[PDB]
Parts: structure tokens; C-alpha cells; sequence
């Protein structure tokens, strides 16, 4: 039974304005199999409190996952996302980029 | 419009990890409505959708009783397949379900579904007669004779023309406002400088509801298959999608391009040009 | 609502 490397894409729910509280998004999308490790960073470092919706999949039978938190976008302050999963050979960063 | 309802479920074995992970999920065109997770404290069918609270606790106990007995049998379910298929118990294996109906504006039923998928790959499913089954591997065909010898594909058959049909359109009318809605994209264009001799131009879909959509690049009236880069449709976390698509294009030539937009939200189709 | 079904492969 062949493997699906995760789709990743950072982004935030709305157009992205410093000072404005937003919602960080990352969705991971074409998986097989469903075991993933996925985190949001904020500097380099960890979010605590991510939130992801509940597994469901494509009509391929490949799952995706939208992992979200609330965040204040600013001029400095770096995004990321983090996947791990049995068909990386080691965990992706995926950087948030206010234009993509 | 037309609608849909499904019901999505994953068994997942950990194995040496603890017992297997169930998780199912269930939605009414692309609004997620219920779920269950085997592994949650809860232990029960949960609301995911404003409208679908309203059921009293007798809806709530009966889909929980539903759910956690199918989620038992597809536990089984992974045992019997890795006999079929004399696999190692060391491996981890998945069987995913898939379930449920389409209707009509008028609400009437125009299909059913009911199929299962061993390890991400088609097992059996459902043909759309409702009466027979299409096996995909010797494994299969043997789960296929099982279902023949006990007419499991009339008892599917009435769910997805009754059960099915009857809560697709309660559904339909108690989240009205929400489900009958169709949010036409916000469409803009933005301009990226790469380097000397080069730019990419972007066209964004944003905020439509529902997610089915196509976005296309032209350079002076003729298309542009496979110099366009286009990403996955991407849901923006608070109902609706998003998506958009590149051109790289040479210095000075910005004007040869145009972007074009086709949603059920939108009267006629949006071309965009920078 | 869900199906009403157990069903074993």
C-alpha cells in the first residue's frame, strides 16, 4: 500500500493587517496514512493551544487537516508551520509568507 | 441547488501504541456537522454546526449508540482484513467508509453511496443500482459473496433512499440560513517583483461559499495550461475557501495577462487584469 | 443520521 506526502499551506484567514487579531491556518491536504504531527510556530518556537478540525478525506481517500490559532499579525513577528510524517525524511518547516 | 450529505469514518491500528483510533465525520455539502472520535473523553457524537444543536438528547443518544457501534465493528473489521490479506500484525493499517446521499433543489434523490477503502485503495463500494457491489481484489470479492449471502445492499439501499434522503432535507431547512447560502469570491490581483526580466501575478478567490470553483490564467486571449502554478482550495476556517493561481511573466508584460473566475456565487464569470 | 448498520467485512 503506497504512502502521500502532506500538501502544506500557511496562510490566515484574513487579509493579513498588523495590530489586527487574525486566525493562523495551516492545512495539510493529500495524506496517506493519517498519522501526522503538526504545529504552528511563532518565532521558531512552538504554539500552544493549536487547534485542528476533525479528520476527514478526499474522494483519492487522501485526509486533510486544518490546524488554526488565533495570532495579531506584526511587521517583526515570524510564522511557521511543522509537519512530520512517515514519508519525510525529516519534519518540514513551511514559512508563513503574507503574499504566498 | 443540489446537495449532499456524507458521513466519512477512519480506523487507524496503533499498533503496540494502544487500540485502534476511530474518527467519524459527517457533512452536509461542505459544512461540517457532526463528529466522533473514539479517542476523545466525551465518548459520544458531538455538534460541529450551529443548526444541528437543536436536536434534543433522544438524536444525540441514538447517533452516539450508531457511531460507537460501527466504530466497534470496524475494529473487527481491521482483524478479518489483515487475515484476508495475511499481514503482519507489526503493520499499521487504515479502512476508511464513506457514506450517503444527493438530492435535488425540490429535495428528491438522485444518488447513493456506500464504499470502503483498505490502506487509502478501493475495497468495496457500493454500484449505483444500489443492488450490487463492485470488489476491488480477491479480499474483496470474498466480503462481496458475504454481503450477496445476507442482502446487505437492500438494507443500504433503504437507508440511502430513506433514512438518508429524510435527514439530508431536515438538515437542509433548519440550517437554511447557513447551507443555502452562496458567497461569490472576492477576487484581486496582486504583483510580485522576482528579479530584473521577471514578476509573478497572482489572482486570489477569497471568502466563497460553496468550495467548487476554477480560476484560469490567459496570456492576449489565448490560455496558459502549464506555465500557471495553482494551488489546493484551502479552507479559511470560518466557513468559506480560498484560492489562487500564478503566472511568472517577463518584465514589461504585465498587460498580455488576464486572470478568469467561475463560481456558482457569481452572475456571470470575472476576468481580472493588472 | 446516521446509518442504523453492523456490518462485518
Amino acid at each position: 500500500m503506497i504512502q502521500r506526502t502532506p500538501k502544506i499551506q500557511v496562510y490566515s484567514r484574513h487579509p493579513a493587517e498588523n495590530g489586527k487579531s487574525n486566525f493562523l491556518n495551516c492545512y495539510v491536504s493529500g495524506f496517506h496514512p493519517s498519522d501526522i504531527e503538526v504545529d504552528l510556530l511563532k518565532n521558531g518556537e512552538r504554539i500552544e493551544k493549536v487547534e485542528h478540525s476533525d479528520l476527514s478525506f478526499s474522494k483519492d481517500w487522501s485526509f486533510y487537516l486544518l490546524y488554526y490559532t488565533e495570532f495579531t499579525p506584526t511587521e517583526k513577528d515570524e510564522y511557521a508551520c511543522r509537519v512530520n510524517h512517515v514519508t519525510l525524511s525529516q519534519p518540514k518547516i513551511v514559512k508563513w509568507d503574507r503574499d504566498m | 441547488g443540489s446537495h449532499s450529505m456524507r458521513y466519512f469514518s477512519t480506523s487507524v491500528s496503533r499498533p503496540g501504541r494502544g487500540e485502534p483510533r476511530f474518527i467519524a465525520v459527517g457533512y452536509v455539502d461542505d459544512t461540517q456537522f457532526v463528529r466522533f472520535d473514539s479517542d476523545a473523553a466525551s465518548q459520544r457524537m458531538e455538534p460541529r454546526a450551529p443548526w444541528i444543536e437543536q436536536e434534543g438528547p433522544e438524536y444525540w443518544d441514538e447517533e452516539t449508540g450508531k457511531v460507537k457501534a460501527h466504530s466497534q465493528t470496524d475494529r473487527e473489521n481491521l482483524r478479518i482484513a489483515l487475515r484476508y490479506y495475511n499481514q503482519s500484525e507489526a503493520g499499521s493499517h487504515t479502512l476508511q467508509m464513506m457514506f450517503g446521499c444527493d438530492v435535488g433543489s425540490d429535495g428528491r434523490f438522485l444518488r447513493g453511496y456506500h464504499q470502503y477503502a483498505y490502506d487509502g485503495k478501493d475495497y468495496i463500494a457500493l454500484k449505483e443500482d444500489l443492488r450490487s457491489w463492485t470488489a476491488a481484489d480477491m479480499a474483496a470479492q470474498i466480503t462481496k459473496r458475504k454481503w450477496e449471502a445476507a442482502h446487505v445492499a437492500e438494507q443500504q439501499r433503504a437507508y440511502l433512499e430513506g433514512t438518508c434522503v429524510d435527514g439530508l432535507r431536515r438538515y437542509l431547512e433548519n440550517g437554511k440560513e447557513t447551507l443555502q447560502r452562496t458567497d461569490p469570491p472576492k477576487t484581486h490581483m496582486t504583483h510580485h517583483p522576482i528579479s530584473d526580466h521577471e514578476a509573478t501575478l497572482r489572482c486570489w478567490a477569497l471568502g466563497f461559499y460553496p468550495a467548487e470553483i476554477t480560476l484560469t490564467w490567459q496570456r492576449d486571449g489565448e490560455d496558459q495550461t502549464q506555465d500557471t502554478e495553482l494551488v489546493e482550495t484551502r479552507p479559511a476556517g470560518d466557513g468559506t475557501f480560498q484560492k489562487w493561481a500564478a503566472v511568472v511573466v517577463p518584465s514589461g508584460e504585465e498587460q498580455r495577462y488576464t486572470c478568469h473566475v467561475q463560481h456558482e456565487g457569481l452572475p456571470k464569470p470575472l476576468t481580472l487584469r493588472w | 443520521q446516521f446509518k442504523d448498520n453492523v456490518i462485518l467485512l
